[PDB]
């Protein structure tokens, strides 16, 4: 019942030109800007992700966006969102993502990096994000992820970590941040991602979570993460990543996906918002251009379903987990 | 336009310096109440600036072991009202509720009733926030309240009004706990398709009565070994799920439900009516015809195996 309408006159073309100039010219120089600043390491990683998609990479400037890189590790191996800012294993995962679209690896120390995320996993197998000890199943995945592209997932008690995400499943077939939690399509990407990179997608009832997640489709095409909420274009990604990854990519409608994606560009800024009509940003540009990759979009380089990165990219690196057939 | 762009112009520069003097203080070992002070000022507005809630955490750390007892129980207490209040504003930041948990976590005693009063609260304006049923289970675990007591919290919710997945959900975890094992009792599992056949007949809308409902169908041991009662109930709920698809003949989840419900019954006798179902059902839910599709050729393959189990 809660869901968008559509305009008649909504863009229902793909914009990449619109997109790329509008990634290419975001943060110069402004409020929200500003004001996200605990986030900028992700915030590059998904600005860089979508040009290199689209295959405007060259377009951004790397030397620059190293030299930050290596300014953001702190002394115990992690990684923080900026300069000032404390390490966290999102920004540590963020970075090392950009990294590998770079190939620039050893510009942080691996070995430290590897260190801080050994150090964050706890008794039960779970990670906390950071010193203060946040639990969330967000983690587990950052951790293995950041681990999968450094060659050393070795390093993490893995049938401890497998046991405490499994811990996390639902009645539904779906998972949440924390054992008892509700089942969220963000959740889900992470926790079948983590299962994907640890080859234990046999442990997921691909069945009945691929049906939950197919029922995220509302009429107006858009997808929604939970039961009875509105669609928004990021879980285009958190919804068909899940589904691609156990399999059951094709439960959704594509075509009628697809209209709302593009229905939330701005024709006129580029970029994607969260839905149509809505303020765009380079969070919702990623996702939306991502979804439209999983579902096939020519103009598109294919993207890892686990992590969100192009496949040539992860191909390079010989890291491309085997999904459910 | 100008005087909205104008104002937001000055909160940054305030913002800025702020964030400036903060960054300036923490590097010169400063872990003093201005410190608080500021990151006040920069947290309201932003409580996703997780750095701050660690600088928080860490001036407050360091006057722990400075100010006296009552000093720092004073200034726990002014640290849990400015938490209510970052909230109240912001009900979903991360970094605002870990810093609650972490703070609560220290203290030897806390006022955990005080806290569930709190969830209810903020859950009475968004039943679905995730953040507050996480921290209403931290409540729960941390003051060793009994399943039973969360369930009869769950009774109310799921009573007021719909919206509705997160009580429901909640109910999924409690019941085995109350009935623990190495499935549901079946005498627990007919109380519970009672109240959600309830809960969808009330509604026929109500999505998250018909998830609920596909999981006790399946959290049955171990049929059919059905007993005569249990065979009655679902007999008597695939006829009135048959009813409801009359009353309201584009609801999907009744047709869906009625298709389950054959299959929990018995596949092989109702094999007619579930092909007949499918197509139906394909109809009325057209961007689910794959998934349909799969599940119909599961089942199918499902009753060749039956078939061929002649004997
Ligand atoms: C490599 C990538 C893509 C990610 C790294 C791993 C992370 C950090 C994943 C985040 C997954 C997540 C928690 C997504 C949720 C985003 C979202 C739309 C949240 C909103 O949830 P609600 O609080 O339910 O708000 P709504 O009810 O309004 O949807
Ligand atoms: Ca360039
Ligand atoms: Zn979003």
């Amino acid at each position: 019942q809660k869901d968008v309408t559509i305009k008649s006159d909504a863009p229902d073309t793909l914009l990449l030109e619109k997109h790329a100039d509008y990634i290419a010219s975001y943060g110069s120089k402004d409020y929200e800007y500003c004001m996200s600043e605990y986030l900028r390491m992700s915030g590059v990683y998904w600005g860089l992700t979508v040009m290199d998609l689209m295959g405007q990479l060259h377009r951004m400037n790397k030397e620059e966006i190293l030299v930050f890189i290596k300014s953001c590790q702190h002394e115990c191996g992690g990684v923080s969102a900026s300069i000032g800012h404390d390490p966290h294993l999102l920004y540590t995962l963020s970075a090392v993502q950009i990294l590998t679209l770079y190939d620039s690896i050893h510009v942080i120390n691996v070995d430290k990096v590897v260190a801080y995320v050994q150090s964050l996993q706890k008794e039960d197998g779970s990670f906390a994000g950071d010193i203060w000890g946040e639990i969330d199943t967000r983690f587990s995945f950052c951790a293995v992820a950041t681990l999968a592209l450094l060659g050393k997932l070795d390093a993490i008690n893995v049938e401890k970590a497998i046991e405490f995400v499994l811990s996390c499943m639902n009645f539904d077939g779906g998972f949440g941040c924390r054992p008892g939690s509700e089942s969220h399509a963000g959740q889900i990407y992470c926790c079948t991602g983590f299962l994907a990179i640890t080859s234990q997608l046999h442990q997921v009832n691909s069945d009945l979570l691929g049906w939950w997640l197919c029922e995220r489709q509302l009429p107006s095409g858009g997808l929604n993460g939970r039961p009875e909420k509105l669609p928004d274009v990021c879980y285009s990604w958190w919804v068909l990543a899940s589904l691609k990854i156990i399999g059951r990519l094709h439960w959704i409608d594509r075509e009628k996906l697809r209209s709302f994606i593009l229905a939330c560009q701005d024709e006129e800024t580029g970029g994607f918002a969260d839905r149509p009509g809505d303020m765009v940003d380079p969070f919702h540009t990623l996702f939306g251009i991502a979804g439209l990759s999983l579902l096939g979009e020519e103009q598109i380089k294919p993207v890892s379903p686990v992590f969100c990165m192009p496949e040539e990219v992860l191909q390079r690196v010989n890291v491309q987990p085997e999904l459910v057939s | 336009a100008e005087a909205k762009r104008l104002e937001r112009e000055q909160k940054l520069k305030l913002y800025q310096s702020a964030t400036q003097a903060v960054f300036q203080k923490r590097q010169a070992g400063e872990l003093d109440e201005s410190v608080l002070e500021l990151t006040s000022q920069i947290l309201g507005a932003n409580p996703d600036f997780a750095t701050l809630w660690n600088c928080r955490r860490e001036v407050l750390q360091h006057l722990e072991t400075e100010k006296s007892p009552e000093e720092s129980a004073a200034l726990v207490k002014a640290e849990l009202g400015f938490l209510e209040s970052c909230l109240r504003v912001n009900p979903k930041s991360y970094g605002t509720w870990h810093h609650r948990c972490w703070l609560l976590s220290r203290l030897p005693e806390p006022n955990w009733a005080r806290e569930l009063e709190l969830c209810a609260r903020f859950l009475e304006a968004d039943e679905r926030n995730f953040h507050c049923w996480d921290y209403r289970r931290f409540v729960a675990a941390q003051a060793a309240v009994a399943p039973a007591e969360e369930l009869a919290f769950t009774d109310s919710l799921i009573t007021r009004n719909f919206s509705n997945y997160s009580s429901w959900h909640y109910r999924s975890c409690l019941l085995p706990q109350l009935h623990p094992q190495p499935r549901l009792p079946e005498n627990v599992l007919l109380k519970e398709l009672e109240l959600v056949q309830n809960a969808f007949f009330t509604d026929p809308n109500d999505q998250s009565a018909w998830f609920y409902h596909r999981w006790l169908l399946g959290a049955g041991s171990g049929r059919c070994e059905l007993s005569v009662e249990k065979s009655t109930v679902l007999q008597s709920e695939l006829e009135s799920c048959k009813e409801l698809q009359e009353l309201e003949p584009e609801n999907k989840w009744c047709l869906l439900t009625i298709i389950l419900l054959m299959r929990a019954l018995d596949p092989l006798l109702y094999e007619k009516e579930t092909l007949q179902y499918f197509s139906t059902l394909k109809a009325v839910d057209p961007m689910r015809a794959a998934y349909l599709d799969d599940l119909r050729s599961k089942f199918l393959l499902e009753n060749s195996v039956l078939k061929m189990e002649y004997a």
